């Protein structure tokens, strides 16, 4: 399992 | 000077140019907070501009620890301290301390507007609590965690924020256990009781269940009504909880109507979660499951943080470095119920925030 390395902020 | 200024609302800034072209961003109670881009640095930068550095005997005692720890605590998941200044020349002239801090692109609030999926929600929910414990390896508390204090990164990183109230231990129930801010406190401080480390760990909840829900979990028209929406949820705390409260306030509280409660899987029925796949750590259930450990009344049986980075939800992150890592370091100056004087504070603000830039 891998880390998120996006995240959407609209 | 090197310094200058800005119209910022019904206040000015006066920093050194190398902050340039600020605006607005924060509207909080240590002070407003600028959004900045820093020339020499190359990289956009947060400011905070200290209200009465020393009005009261009160404003002191936090605008120093919010100093002194956002020094001596770093960790890839707290919110690191750029610079600090002051544009006043000398004791007799000062009056005002600024912050810089790094600058991320949001708050909480905004994860709370949208769906994660349990990768992302895991994972910030991983940061979040890497964060708190790296605070409580040294016995210091934030007491006011919620999503106007945390912060996100377009590239989904999580960062701690704010140390006013940050403190150690807990000698009581304080002094105005009205500081905290309300839908997050934890019942021990609302019944007035003094607080653990864990703490927080019930802010972390409050927190997470807003981010499940998308709405606040225990709302509450006033200090009081605050209890009345925590019990109408979790049920009546039992009588041995009950028997730890102050003889006034056990009173009241056992005064109330028997609420019961209502079972997690109800509080939280399965949708409201990320859609699950068929992993096992990364499922509702877990999910779930760690909620119902932070969100207990009796803080004796409320999981402390490690056994929080270590619960199935949060594991598939877990790495020595980030959550075992180094106990920072506070000298021993910084003392959370020491009291001196409006002036005496005035020489200590400036002896530190000198040495600092
Ligand atoms: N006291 C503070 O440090 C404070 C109070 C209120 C709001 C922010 C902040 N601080 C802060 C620090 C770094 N990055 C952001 N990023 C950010 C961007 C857009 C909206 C936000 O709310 C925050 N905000």
């Amino acid at each position: 399992p891998k880390r998120p390395t996006t995240l959407n902020l609209f | 000077n090197n310094f200058y200024s800005v119209e910022i609302g019904d206040s000015t800034f006066t920093v050194l140019k190398r902050y340039q072209n600020l605006k607005p961003i924060g509207s909080g109670a240590q002070g407003i907070v600028c959004a900045a881009y820093d020339a020499i640095l190359e990289r956009n930068v947060a400011i905070k501009k200290l209200s009465r550095p020393f009005q009261n005997q009160t404003h002191a005692k936090r605008a120093y620890r919010e100093l002194v720890l956002m020094k001596c605590v770093n960790h890839k998941n707290i919110i690191g301290l750029l610079n600090v200044f002051t544009p006043q020349k000398s004791l007799e002239e000062f009056q005002d301390v600024y912050i810089v801090m790094e600058l991320m692109d949001a708050n909480l609030c905004q994860v709370i507007q949208m769906e994660l999926d349990h990768e992302r929600m895991s994972y910030l929910l991983y940061q979040m609590l890497c964060g708190i414990k790296h605070l409580h390896s040294a016995g210091i508390i934030h007491r006011d965690l919620k999503p106007s204090n945390i912060v996100v990164k377009s590239d989904c990183t999580l960062k701690i924020l704010d140390f006013g109230l940050a403190r150690t231990a807990g000698t009581s129930f304080m002094m105005e256990p009205e500081v905290v801010t309300r839908y997050y406190r934890a019942p021990e401080v609302i019944l007035g009781m003094g607080y653990k480390e864990n703490v927080d760990l019930w802010s972390v909840g409050c927190i997470m269940g807003e981010m499940v829900c998308h709405k606040i979990l225990f709302p509450g028209r006033d200090y009081i009504d605050q209890w009345n929406k925590v019990i109408e949820q979790l049920g009546t705390p039992c009588p041995e909880f009950m028997k730890k409260l102050q003889p006034t306030v056990r009173t009241y509280v056992e005064n109330r109507p028997k609420y019961a409660g209502y079972s997690f899987e109800k509080l939280f029925p399965d949708v409201l979660f990320p859609a699950d796949s068929e992993h096992n750590k990364l499922k509702a259930s877990q999910a779930r499951d760690l909620l119902s450990k932070m969100l207990v009344i009796d803080a004796s049986k409320r999981i402390s943080v490690d056994e929080a980075l270590q619960h199935p939800y949060i594991n598939v992150w877990y790495d020595p470095s980030e959550a075992e890592a180094p106990p920072p370091k506070i000298p021993d100056k910084q003392l959370d119920e020491r009291e001196h004087t409006i002036e005496e504070w005035k020489e200590l603000i400036y002896k530190e925030v000198m040495d600092l830039e």
